């Protein structure tokens, strides 16, 4: 059985951490919502 | 239960003790998160029940208790932020400039960043803090790191 549990408001902060790069991809998406690398 | 708008952690005592297996938006009185955290299965909240409304396997989205409220895009250029919520973690805002995963049917934005699994359904935000999508549906690219999609649903 699942619940759920506040954890807080969605905000944008000022001076978050600033991380991760920007890859363009080549994907696909199949009838399960599944995502793959496309080659 | 607590309907107040907000990000909610999704937990279960199924397992051991107590299990975040994803995370959700509450918006205008409807929960959203992705469809593999939750299966489509019904929700508890306090006391009360959320039922599911509407969902779709290959957009991997769901919402409780109304219709998908969600309707911000990335603009294509601008950072965001992953609104963080990892599984035993204090919510976190993690800022990022989206790649891009390139389909047979358009592009969509993507944020390489890693988290735990039950972190899935983490909103991504704008500079104006609306939710243009949820982290939490990827793929591994070559050296193991994990890609995930920004996934936004539609509002009828
Ligand atoms: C399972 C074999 O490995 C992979 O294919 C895989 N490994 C890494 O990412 C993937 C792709 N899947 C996800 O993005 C995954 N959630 C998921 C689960 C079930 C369905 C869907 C999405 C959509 N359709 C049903 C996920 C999310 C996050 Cl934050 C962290 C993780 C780590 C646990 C690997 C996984």
């Amino acid at each position: 059985d699942m619940y759920i549990e506040r954890a807080g408001d969605i905000t944008w902060e000022k001076d978050a951490e600033v991380t991760g790069n920007s890859p363009r991809l080549d994907v696909a998406l199949d009838e399960s919502g599944d995502f793959s690398l496309v080659e | 239960g607590e309907t107040t708008d907000g990000v909610y952690r999704v937990m279960t005592r199924r397992l051991l003790g107590s299990t975040q297996v994803g995370v959700g938006v509450m918006q205008e009185g409807v929960f959203h998160t992705m469809w593999h955290v939750t299966k489509g299965a019904a929700l508890r909240s306090g006391e009360g029940r959320l039922d599911p409304y509407w969902g779709d396997v290959k957009q991997d989205l769901v919402s409780y208790c109304g219709p998908w409220k969600l309707d911000a895009a990335w603009d294509g250029l601008s950072e965001v932020q992953l609104l963080a919520v990892p599984p035993g973690e204090r919510a976190k805002n993690i800022q990022t400039l989206p790649g891009i995963f390139k389909t047979k049917d358009g592009d969509i934005g993507a944020v390489a960043l890693d988290y735990p699994a039950g972190t899935s359904g983490s909103p991504i935000l704008d500079k104006c803090g609306r939710v243009i999508g949820l982290y939490g549906n990827g793929v591994v690219i070559k050296n193991g790191s994990y890609v995930s999609a920004i996934t936004q649903g539609k509002r009828e």
